[PDB]
């Protein structure tokens, strides 16, 4: 009861990914656990129905874990007001949001650590490294964010395209750390990771900038391995993904002991292997 | 109120260990980016041999976890006073008796000595269920030194899965890196080996390793990689095997725990842990 916690999910492979569920048998099966996702009747109303999902992933095996060894059930579902979290007009949406106003326990994906989410939700220790990385094709001459490139694009002819997906962690940090750049850079928002690779692949963009757990898993399985990370690897603002709770949960010691026991167990390094080891 | 007593130890590049000069001050220097280096006085043992008195002398301590300080003290507006642990040691818990006591700065925390652990301090579930750590201040893991020359494929090479006393390695005693192998058994041959030849202080096993004592020496990385960064007869070998970070200690009722965690945090974002990174760590080859 007190133990059966509502817990909200956001889908973005390998960390979690989201698959149909059996129309017979409406189970979930293999690998997979229960989630479920609102969607819409129409847009003329606010009706909406519950669908039964499936969803698996390195952030999946991490709640079954951790539901496992500090004894919790869940109701997995997954976030329909925005993705990860920003605040809009002082109004947390997202994964963040769903914590902050209390409608999920703790939100579990590739929910990246910072300062301005610490202040209203409580991360758990990281247990994914990440950060901001900046993928481009091989070759590129880019030294890292500061690169001249990108702080004065314009000091080039023609000028360096590059862009995030907006609203998370990483525009976020960009809008505050480097105005010039990040009014530049808005003009080649892409929709999601999967459009912006096609972008740099076909010449469109020459660089993306975005979450480095994401960027290392997606360089890992290129096509070719003619995209890479810049800087063999590096990372700006070095941060982690962390399991969200809300303010003064009683859930989170128990929670991050056992993210700790994982690691110095060495049971991290085979998830590892597991979801996000590439050819690359 | 009070000031903070903050504990440290000699590690650089985090922490450097100077003799004060003859008036008792300590001597302006430079950066390598021509800054003036912040140095605090940090009293601690001079006499740092195994089963001797730990008569304390004032000295000048300065680098990456003193800049961390600093920036920490002015953020939050705390005073404080540093000293070096006493007994030279990291911290972890040993049976006694049935009795467990932290040693190390671990105990120097835990029974009042410290209030604050401002260190190379690696996050762990043993130190995490007595103490409380910040986010981590710096990402990094453990690898394997060796001398030029030595040639080994990293932690799976027989001579360290197969050991003899033809290849002797080990690391700092009463370390995080001593907990790491001690607590898994896949690891238990490595650290039967190891507990015969373990050093009281990285200095003592990195120069071990120079002097052809020691075949190899496994410890962190941000550590071994700036040593090798400097050391052209020392190389890192296997690159990480496992990762971890680390993070300020303080007990589990201070007051200042979310704001120091906040402070981390803010200083990843806006690029001061980079420009310690910078000014510290990696500024050679
Ligand atoms: N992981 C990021 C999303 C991707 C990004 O913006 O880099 C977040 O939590 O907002």
């Amino acid at each position: 009861d007190d133990n059966h916690l509502s817990i909200v999910t956001l889908e973005e492979a390998p960390f979690v990914i989201v698959e149909d569920i059996d129309p017979l048998t409406e189970t979930c099966v293999r690998n997979t656990v229960p989630c479920r996702k609102f969607v819409k009747i129409n847009n003329s109303t606010n009706e909406g129905m519950n669908v039964k999902k499936c969803c698996k992933g390195f952030c999946i095996d991490i709640l079954k874990k951790l539901s496992r060894t500090v004894k919790f059930t869940y109701d997995l579902y997954l976030v329909t007001n925005g993705k990860h979290g920003k605040k809009v007009n002082n109004v947390w949406n997202g994964m963040i949001g769903e914590v902050v106003y209390q409608r999920a326990v703790m939100a579990v994906g590739s929910l990246t650590i910072n300062e301005e989410r610490s202040e209203v939700v409580d991360f758990s220790v990281p247990f994914v490294e990440t950060g901001i990385s900046v993928m481009v094709s091989r070759g590129t001459q880019v030294t890292g964010l500061s690169d001249k490139k990108f702080q004065r694009p314009h000091d080039y002819s023609p000028p360096f395209r590059f862009g995030t997906v907006p609203n998370g962690s990483t525009e976020r940090n960009i809008r505050n750390n480097y105005p010039y750049m990040h009014q530049y850079m808005t003009r080649f928002n892409q929709r999601g990771v999967e459009d912006a690779l096609v972008s740099l692949k076909t010449g469109k963009l020459d660089a993306f900038i975005y979450d480095a757990a994401v960027l290392n898993y997606k360089a890992g399985r290129d096509e070719g391995c003619k995209l890479v990370t810049i800087g063999s690897g590096y990372i700006f603002a070095t941060t982690g993904y962390g399991i969200a709770l809300q303010k003064g949960s009683p859930w989170k010691r128990q929670i991050d002991l056992a993210l700790l026991q994982f690691v110095g167990d060495g049971e991290m390094e085979e998830l590892e292997t597991l979801w996000l080891t590439g050819i690359c | 109120s009070t000031r903070l007593k903050i504990v440290t130890i000699h590690q650089e590049p985090f922490v450097y260990v100077k003799p004060t000069m003859s008036d008792g001050t300590c001597k302006e220097e430079f950066t390598v980016n021509g800054d003036p280096v912040k140095k605090v006085i940090c009293t601690g043992p001079n006499d740092t041999s195994p089963g001797s008195p730990r008569h304390t002398v004032p000295q000048c301590c300065y680098g990456f976890c003193i800049d961390l300080l600093i920036k920490l003290a002015r953020t939050m507006n705390f005073t404080y006073e540093v000293h070096l642990v006493a007994d030279g040691k990291f911290g972890t818990q040993e049976r006694v008796s049935n009795k467990k006591e932290w040693n190390g700065m671990m105990g120097e925390l835990l029974s009042g000595q410290a209030d604050m652990i401002v260190a190379p301090l690696t996050i762990n579930n043993e130190r995490a269920q007595y103490i409380e750590f910040s986010k981590p201040f710096k990402y990094q893991g453990l690898t394997i030194l060796v001398k030029k020359g030595t040639r080994i494929t990293g932690i799976n090479d027989p001579r360290l899965r197969n050991p003899s006393d033809k290849f002797i390695y080990a690391t700092v005693k009463q370390s995080s890196v001593d907990i790491y192998f001690r607590r898994q058994v896949e690891l238990s041959t490595m650290y039967r080996h190891m507990e015969k030849h373990n050093y009281e202080s990285a200095a003592e096993a990195i120069q071990a390793v120079r002097d052809n004592k020691l075949h190899a020496f496994i410890w962190d990385s941000a550590v071994l990689e700036f040593e090798a960064s400097q050391k052209c007869d020392l190389v890192t070998t296997g690159e990480l095997f496992f990762r971890s970070g680390f993070g300020i200690g303080m007990r589990k009722d201070s007051p200042w725990k979310q704001n120091v965690s906040l402070s981390i945090l803010k200083s990843h974002e806006n690029g001061f842990m980079e420009d310690l990174d910078k000014t510290w760590v990696r500024y050679q080859e």
